[PDB]
């Protein structure tokens, strides 16, 4: 899926969520959807509203969370 | 920028329009410029250069 390997900037995140995501060593949207919800919840400064926005925008873009990904990279 | 109207204004001349200070409008404009550089709102614009 070509949309998975795009940079995480294409999601139009806010300053807080994008800075936290870059501080958690993730640079691919496929990596972001690969991680489970609890793993992103445990990371510091990632609360309910930012994760809710991420879930909503991923669902609106056709993606989701916790999808099993093979052959990465 | 004088879009769909007459003469464009400077930072101070639009300060009286909104009562905001000159510096904040320079930052208000700067953030407006910052939003449009992002993808998904700049793909078609890049075809004009």
């Amino acid at each position: 899926d070509p949309i998975l390997l795009r940079p995480v900037d294409d999601l139009e995140l806010t300053v807080r969520s994008a800075n936290c995501l870059k501080a958690e060593a993730i640079h691919y949207i496929g990596d972001l959807v690969q991680r489970t919800e609890v793993e992103l919840l445990k990371t510091p400064n990632l609360g309910k509203k930012s994760l809710t926005e991420i879930k909503d925008v991923l669902a609106s873009r056709g993606l989701s969370l916790g999808m099993r990904l093979e052959n990465w990279p | 920028f004088g879009i769909d109207m007459n003469t464009d204004y400077t930072l101070e001349e639009v300060g009286k329009q909104f009562d905001v200070t000159r510096e904040r409008i320079r930052q208000i404009e700067a953030k407006a410029l910052r939003k449009l550089r992002h993808p998904s709102r700049s793909e078609v614009l890049r075809s004009f250069l």
